[PDB]
């Protein structure tokens, strides 16, 4: 008939108060499809309330084959409201050894090029470093040795052929239909350059120690406006600390002077000529067997 | 007590929980009458035991009033039958 | 109209601007006054006025 919000509003309505946790058989597929209509009807709490009552229980629960499917499915519609794909790159860890054990590589390669993809446009975290290795890498594959180069593009990243990267290969890049939704492509273009520059920050810290503006404002490509707006931003959330002196033009890395001087790097002297004792050590006994003989 | 001078123990206990914009804090401090800070503790920790009964982390208005339902009983009486005379 | 009221206006003036004000600390000093007060959005004067009251 065309409805939307009264169709949802029906299920919400009675399924609650229906179930006396008889049988989990029709319970837990019709609350995944009970997800499923808020998503229609564009309501991200209800599906986030629901994902935390049968969510922990199926992990309980022996792992299924039409019931686990639509687990994967749901975390990721749910991110067209939340935008966060951070948090569902932890979601898809699951679906990464399932597709490796109980289906084949036929399914397995594309899900692996959207793990990468919200790691590409993940904000920042602790895990990152794990998901380069991750298991089953090391495959010998072309999707695979391709996204894997992605990771560790960041470093030596010059946001020069940037658009051309997403061009030439657009497997989730540019135009994808698989884990994704919108009316348009400016959800791709918008939400990975955001990334590649807060990525390219922290490596170019942790390399150039001081570095002058006027040639750092070429590799952000961007401007005098825009280039202040990402450096504001990762100081305010306790990213990364620089110095950036606008009248100077002068970049810094901001080295801490809280280490005391001579009470901890004078430590750095000491290993310089420490290695001597070992090595004549070494060579007293080999010389003289060598030499003596 | 007064209906306005014990918002300073509902409205603080209630800064600390989550509550639904629709929620109504003002029934609380109308029925009830000379409630010790304990018992109105019990009050709101009551009214998130609905919530979490209801599986929801945010207490609605519903939560409130059910929260009351349980607190009627302050003194140590048998039902509304006390008082023989 | 009110004196309690107006006593209480420059203190959210400050309060408000504080909050303004750490947002240009937060990151490196050093740099030119002329783009402080188009973060903040007020005058050179007024920006130069309260910071250095503080």
């Amino acid at each position: 008939e065309g409805k939307i919000d009264e169709a949802a509003d029906i299920l919400c309505e009675l399924q609650v108060e229906t179930y006396g946790s008889m049988e989990m058989s029709e319970k837990i597929q019709f609350i995944l499809e009970q997800m499923e209509l808020s998503i229609l009807k564009g309501d991200y709490s209800q599906a986030t309330v629901l994902s935390r009552k049968i969510l922990k229980k199926t992990f309980k629960n022996p792992k299924y084959e039409s019931l686990k499917l639509e687990y994967y499915n749901l975390l990721v519609k749910i991110s067209l409201h939340k935008r966060e794909y951070l948090e569902v790159a932890q979601y898809l860890q699951e679906i990464y050894q399932t597709d490796a054990i109980k289906s084949d590589e036929a399914k397995w390669k594309p899900v692996l090029s959207h793990i990468v993809y919200f790691l590409v446009l993940s904000p920042y975290g602790n895990l990152q470093n794990d998901l380069i290795h991750k298991i089953q890498n090391d495959n010998n594959l072309k999707k695979l040795e391709s996204q894997e180069s992605l990771v560790k593009l960041f470093t030596t990243n010059e946001l020069m052929r940037w658009p051309i990267v997403q061009k030439t290969y657009e497997p989730v890049l540019n135009e994808d239909d698989l884990a994704f939704g919108g009316e348009a492509n400016k959800h791709h273009w918008e939400d990975l350059q955001k990334r590649v520059i807060e990525h390219n920050l922290r490596v170019i810290s942790e390399y150039y120690s001081r570095i002058t503006l006027l040639r750092l404002n070429e590799l952000l490509d961007l401007t005098e406006s825009q280039t202040e707006t990402y450096i504001s931003d990762l100081v305010n959330q306790g990213i990364i600390y620089a110095k950036v002196n606008r009248p100077a033009k002068i970049v810094n890395f901001e080295k801490p002077k809280n280490s005391s001087q001579l009470l901890n790097e004078w430590s750095h002297n000491v290993d310089e000529l420490l290695e001597h004792i070992e090595t004549i050590g070494h060579l007293i006994t080999k010389e003289e067997i060598m030499h003596g003989l | 007590r007064d209906r306005r001078e014990r918002r300073l123990i509902f409205g603080t206990i209630a800064s600390k929980m989550s509550l639904a914009p629709e929620a109504d804090l003002d029934s609380l401090i109308i029925r009830n009458d000379s409630l010790s800070g304990a018992v109105i503790a019990a009050i709101m920790q009551e009214a998130g035991l609905r919530a979490v009964r209801k599986n929801r982390y945010v207490i609605l208005q519903s939560d409130l009033e059910e929260a009351y339902a349980t607190q009627v009983k302050t003194d140590n009486t048998v039902d509304k039958f006390d008082f023989y005379k | 109209g009110d004196e309690l009221t107006r006593s209480h206006f420059n203190a959210l003036y400050d309060t408000l601007l504080e909050s303004n004000l750490c947002k240009i600390i937060e990151p490196f000093e050093c740099v030119e006054i002329s783009h402080i007060s188009k973060i903040i959005g007020l005058d050179t004067q007024q920006v130069e006025g309260k910071l250095s009251q503080m």
